[PDB]
């Protein structure tokens, strides 16, 4: 069989393999050649669309035969260059594919999928260096002989065991021809199972797929997928056992490379787009129990809605993303709630605050040196990326975070250093906070400073502050856990929304697509009232902090 | 992989008016080196430059060889002087700076250029045959302000200590793969991985 | 014609049994539903149907690894012929639920192997993925033809028999559709829940597979069906003598009272039952049944009584764990992460909070709690689980448990809650406690039962019967010296929550709210100063 797929491909292929549409055949080709040799990039795509038009026996039975097919269709592929002597001289190549109709999720992965075609989805995580092991070649016995162009290749350390005399491994050898050698390129990283996916009860999956060279640094962790035998020498034979064999049995086998509801819900949302009292209509549907702090979370409600300024000055793309707090008493004055209250959304990350040993964000590659415990995630801030990050306790930040959130607000990325290692990520994301102050609400009287009991450079950069203080208000508490206890109504109770906790996800989904911009009027009153604000601000008025 | 050229370098160092005054030129001094330019050789002979990335490794082998051979030939004087030969070519032009990086442009004698991130001046026979020295390159721009895969390089015995950290210099060497960390036996370069070998170097 | 190795003829009892899948009927819902909806995988129970057919039944354990498949294919003979234009290709194989009385697998025997089986028992772990090779194919030496091996049907799983040519697995299991096999490990923990104790129950070598991979959860409580299997230990992989002893690894195939109660009913009818538990609750001391309260709802100086009663507790109780701080920290609790040296790769790591969702805890020596860990105790309480972000398994740790202790931190408001075991100062009391000892030199079953049927059946309802006094109250319990508009009201509804848990009503009133006034009261005062 290993022949003739070997070779029945190359025809079905070529003659597909000559670019096709928009006129046919060798001008689209040539598009794609002449795209290859000068950048020597040596990487294409093949498209499952025109295939499975050609044939989809070749779009199926890739998953079929992928593993044998390879090196021959690999070999045949090489002479674009149009000259057959300049091809030994190129190293590797790369393609990719166009429109599998389907992924897969890991669990979806399965023994009875291995290695299998790859439409490729998930969470990049914890990631390594990177390494050209070694495809093909030879250290053949130099007391007996030269090269043989098969060794290493799979994940695997030596190859060669086929009818010495020094051709099987049953003698010596080591040295390699260094100068002859299929080094690629690779690194292992552990992609998770997305848990923004995921079933509540899920337990993710890290799986241990590589980016070899042309998928390589081109994402960061947390982030998307987007890539003649011996002897008749039989099984049984006296002296063979799995235990060589299992390793990668053990293993991970494949790998990558590189409507009315929609109107009807617009409607709606176009209704709503319409609809007056909206924050109103908004609001109590995302904190439908908290009473007062109208206020915190009418912020803490845009804080969700983002919006961006690019770079036209040259120098970063600014900041459109919100980083407020909330400040008081001790969860249970329910800052909890809100950190709770986000949840009910995606692309939301949720900390045990900061008292947590939970070291992640002080990345690290996990077999630094045998395997190291700290991992290349600080999935603590980065893995809210383009979403939020929602901390309590954050005055528990002591070290590791403690600076680091401070460029990273800042910059939107984590420089990694580790004097031997150093990287820089990237984190575009919000920061959602709240943090207790020293011991209780003292700030009538004292100055945020201190009072806040964390440090100035960061408090500074918060978008803004909010307070949830205490108070026994029996004009008002008399009715305050009154709601608690029709809140904790359950048995006959169900708690009223303006609508769903779905399409307000939809809304803001519908809602960052459109975008905004300032007339050559609204300036002014930004400056005047600015001007204003810091009028009042500047001319010495009762002070709650200086800021301005 | 052929085999005559090895007896014609031998009589190819004996565009020879250079060599007759750069013999001339190194000299009473005993320095333990030779040097060629990428032009010197094609001035002479354009099959030599041409194994460059072909046979450099053992075009080194072959230039040493020769240059044992003409020099305590030419002066026996070397016989009680190190009786040995450790050439230190010059520049050979193209130069793949620390991004231009290829697996393809790799088993090759190439220029570049390279700043130290660290060096092993004063410490380490194999080891203790050369040193080791870490590099990258870029100045500040935005784009190129981006941490680049640092160069690790090491100096084979001659061209060390010539090098000294803060030195925006030109980094010629032999640029291998063999990166026999693969299974734990080497260092090299990050993700395109070249283990290079050294040899000119710019100045401080 | 018969199988010796096992004792069954040609089919040996087959045409009973497909008369049998059509004689069931009171299936004959079932029989359809499978195939025309397409959901095979029948999940049989302890097999009840010993009343239709014993020479079909007797054989179910006996040695029916030849008969399941039977089964397998004599459904699929009946099925395939009642319904073959529908989705054909849901192959069947069974799943029993609640299987046999099991002997608790502790004590099955050497022989117990060829027997359908089901554990009474806790989950240690799982194993997290691990599935293993599905068939070969070598290659030989005419020009080498990739030669079927275990590809060749009739062929066995065996080892050795794929010793060579591992692409011709590895790579070519891909071009060739033998993509790697399927199983499952797992460790549990037979656990009868007062055991002898000392002696110790059986963990459990699982490995079996089915797509009901990871159905089953670390810390899971067992409805857990199986079939026995082993395996000779080598003395060596590299030889052939021989430790004999078979290596039992398990086919996982899974998936009076009134009169008591009439005896609780008067227990319910009696009305002070929290006094007169409190009176029987901890009998063993003299006062502080103020203390011996509230454990009753929590079920719902050193060790001066404390550990007695923790003990007390840990007596009463299977769902809990008995542990202190100082000599172990959080590890006895949680948060051990630690490998498999034997194999050297990172485990879940834990400890007694992890034998305690839906349980209680007595920690003792919080007093001596690091910040390393009761950090965790921080996180614990405000949580009821436990996120575990670690190397092998990030996870959170639901641990939907209860909790109590006592020391001789800005954080007692957590607490489910503990008092102050102070000094009375009194000779007399003394003399009584005294006497409460010089006279010391069944209501249990009944209370675990008591507290069962609640735990089992019952469910409060807080409603404006007295929804409005829980408002009535944290009002009165806030303001004298006007905190209790914190959660105190959802502790004292968590204490409310007791009383209609006890007395099998699940609806309250300020009595059976107004005790947990006094407890939290006599609590915040017995801790005020």
């Amino acid at each position: 069989v290993r022949d003739e797929v070997a070779e029945k491909c190359q025809k079905l292929f070529l003659d597909f393999l000559e670019e096709f549409q928009s006129s046919d055949g060798e001008i689209k080709y040539l598009q794609l050649a002449e795209e290859l040799i000068r950048p020597e990039r040596n990487t294409l795509v093949v498209s499952f669309v025109d295939l499975e038009q050609f044939n989809q026996q070749l779009s199926t039975t890739i998953q079929e035969e992928f593993y044998r097919v390879y090196p021959y269709l690999c070999r045949a592929l090489k002479t674009f260059v149009k000259d057959r002597k300049e091809i030994p001289l190129a190293k590797d190549f790369y393609v990719a594919f166009q429109d599998l109709p389907t992924r897969h999720k890991i669990r979806e992965l399965t023994s009875s999928r291995i290695g299998l075609l790859t439409r490729i989805s998930g969470q990049v995580v914890r990631t390594h260096p990177v390494h050209p092991e070694l495809v093909s070649g030879t250290f053949l016995c130099l007391d007996c002989q030269t090269v043989i162009r098969d060794v290493e290749q799979q994940f695997k350390y030596t190859q060669p065991n086929i009818c010495r005399n020094p051709v099987c491994a049953n003698r010596r050898r080591f040295l390699l021809d260094t100068n002859k050698s299929r080094f690629v390129d690779f690194q292992k990283v552990r992609i998770q199972e997305t848990q923004a996916e995921l079933p509540r009860g899920s337990i993710p999956r890290s799986l241990e797929v590589i980016l070899r060279a042309e998928a390589v640094e081109s994402a960061q962790a947390g982030d998307k997928c987007d890539f003649g035998v011996d002897g008749y020498e039989t099984e049984g034979i006296r002296g063979l056992r799995a235990l060589g064999v299992r390793d990668l049995s053990y293993r991970l086998v494949f790998l990558a490379c590189c409507n009315q509801m929609t109107v009807k819900e617009w409607e709606k949302v176009f209704e709503m787009s319409q609809d007056k009292n909206l924050y109103h209509n908004l609001c109590t549907s995302l904190f439908p129990t908290i009473h007062g702090n109208d206020e915190v979370k009418r912020g803490v409600l845009l804080m969700l809605f983002g919006g961006v300024p690019k770079t036209t000055g040259e120098g970063t793309s600014l900041r459109g993303d919100i980083n407020v707090c909330i400040v008081g008493d001790p969860s249970t004055a329910k800052s909890q709630f809100l950190k709770h209250v986000e949840e009910f959304s995606p692309r939301a990350v949720y900390t045990s605050g900061k008292a947590s040993s939970a070291a992640g964000l002080t990345a690290a590659v996990v077999r630094d040196e045998e395997s190291h415990e700290f991992v290349i995630e600080a999935g603590a801030l980065m893995l809210a990326d383009n979403g939020v990050c929602c901390i309590d306790e954050f005055d528990k930040m002591d070290v590791r975070d403690q600076v680091a959130i401070h460029e990273a607000m800042e910059q939107q990325t984590i420089s990694i250093t580790k004097a031997g290692v150093k990287a820089t990520l990237n984190a575009r994301t919000s920061i959602l906070a709240a943090a207790n102050p020293i011991s209780g609400h003292y700030d009538r009287s004292k100055s945020l400073k201190q009072n806040i009991n964390l440090s100035a450079p960061i408090m500074s950069r918060f978008d803004l502050f909010f307070i949830l203080v205490d108070e026994c208000n029996e004009v008002t508490d008399y009715a305050i856990a009154r709601r608690i206890v029709d809140l904790h109504s359950r048995i006959e109770e169900s708690i009223d929304r303006v609508y769903s906790l779905d399409d307000i996800r939809r809304y803001l989904l519908f809602a960052r697509q459109f975008k905004p911009k300032i007339s050559k009027e609204s300036e002014d009153f930004i400056v005047e009232q600015y001007k204003h604000l810091r009028q009042r601000d500047g001319s010495g008025v009762t002070k709650s902090s200086w800021r301005i | 992989p052929r085999l005559e050229i090895h007896h014609r370098f031998k009589n190819f160092l004996r565009g020879h008016n250079v060599f007759k005054e750069r013999i001339s030129d190194m000299c009473k001094e005993n320095r333990e080196s030779l040097v060629v330019n990428y032009e010197d050789l094609a001035a002479r002979e354009h099959v030599l430059a041409y194994f460059l990335p072909e046979a450099p490794a053992e075009l080194l082998q072959i230039f040493d060889e020769a240059a044992l051979e003409v020099v305590l030939a030419m002066y026996p004087k070397y016989d009680r002087i190190t009786n040995h030969i450790h050439v230190r070519i010059s520049h050979l032009p193209l130069v793949e700076e620390l991004r231009s990086l290829r697996q393809l442009h790799l088993n090759q004698l190439i220029r570049t250029s390279g700043v130290v991130t660290s060096c092993t001046g004063v410490l380490p026979t194999i080891y203790q045959n050369y040193q080791r020295i870490r590099i990258q390159e870029s100045p500040g721009k935005v784009a190129a302000g981006r941490l680049p895969r640092s160069k690790d390089a090491i100096l084979l015995a001659d061209l060390v200590d010539s090098c000294k950290p803060g030195d925006e210099i030109e980094l010629t060497g032999i640029y291998h793969n063999n990166y026999d960390g693969s299974l734990n036996t080497a260092n090299g370069f990050p993700v395109f991985a070249t283990v290079i070998l050294a040899n000119h170097v710019a100045k401080k | 014609l018969v199988i010796w190795g096992t004792d069954v003829n040609v089919a040996a009892c087959k045409e009973n049994f497909q008369r049998f899948l059509q004689r069931f009927i009171d299936y004959m819902q079932r029989l359809g539903e499978i195939n025309v909806i397409g959901e095979p995988f029948l999940n049989v129970n302890c097999e009840h149907i010993k009343s239709f057919d014993k020479n079909l039944y007797r054989q179910l354990i006996s040695y029916p690894q030849e008969v399941i498949p039977t089964f397998d294919m004599a459904v699929n003979e009946i099925f395939f012929d009642r319904y073959p234009d529908s989705i054909l290709e849901h192959q069947i194989q069974v799943r029993p639920f609640n299987a046999l009385k099991t002997k608790n697998m502790r004590n099955l025997n050497p022989e117990d192997i060829d027997q359908l089986i089901t554990i009474s028992g806790m989950v240690i772990r799982t194993s997290q993925l691990i599935p293993e090779m599905q068939e070969a194919f070598f290659q030989c030496q005419v020009c080498a033809h990739t030669t079927r091996v275990e590809m060749d049907r009739g062929r066995i799983a065996e080892p050795s028999v794929c010793g060579r040519c591992h692409t011709t697995h590895s790579m070519a299991l891909i071009h060739n559709r033998s993509l790697f096999s399927d199983k499952q490990m797992i460790k549990l923990q037979e656990s009868p829940e007062d055991m002898p104790a000392g002696q110790t129950p059986h963990t459990v070598i699982l490995f079996a597979h089915n797509d009901l991979v990871d159905k089953v959860q670390p810390g899971d409580r067992v409805n857990v069906t199986g079939i026995y299997r082993a395996v000779p230990i080598r003395v060596n992989p590299r030889v052939s003598n021989v430790k004999s002893v078979y290596k039992t690894h398990i086919d996982v195939i899974h998936y009076f009272s009134e009169k008591r109660v009439e005896l609780l009913k008067e227990l319910s009818r009696k009305p002070d039952i929290y006094e007169r538990l409190a009176s029987a609750l901890a009998p063993s001391i003299y006062e502080h049944e103020d203390i011996k309260k509230g454990i009753l709802l929590q079920l719902f100086d050193p060790g001066t009584s404390k550990s007695q009663l923790l003990q007390y507790v840990y007596n009463l109780v299977p769902r809990g764990q008995y542990t202190s701080g100082k000599g172990s920290s959080a590890v006895g609790l949680t948060a051990y992460v630690m490998k498999d040296p034997e194999t050297r790769q990172l485990v879940l790591q834990t400890g007694a909070l992890v034998l305690s969702d839906n349980g209680i805890c007595c920690i003792d020596e919080f007093d001596k709690m690091n910040e390393s860990t009761r950090s965790v105790l921080h996180e614990v309480m405000e949580q009821q689980t436990l996120s575990i972000a670690k190397a092998g398994i990030i996870c959170q740790l639901n641990a939907r448990t209860s909790v109590l202790a006592a020391a001789n931190h800005t954080l007692l408001s957590r607490f489910d809650l503990i008092f102050l075991l102070l000094d009375p100062q009194d000779e007399a009391y003394d003399r009584r406690l005294a006497h409460h000892l010089v006279a010391l030199y069944l209501d249990m079953a009944v209370l675990k039962d008591y507290i069962a049927y609640a735990h089992s059946t019952i469910m409060p309802r807080l409603s404006e019967e007295a929804s409005q006094a829980l408002i009535e109250a944290y009002v009165d319990m806030r303001k004298i010296g006007s905190s209790a508009y914190p959660r105190q009201l959802e502790s004292l509804i968590r204490l409310a929550e007791a009383h209609a848990k006890v007395r099998l009503s699940n609806k309250v009133e300020a009595i059976d709210v107004e005790e947990a006034k006094r407890l939290h009261r006599e609590a915040l005062k017995q801790s005020a100063t």
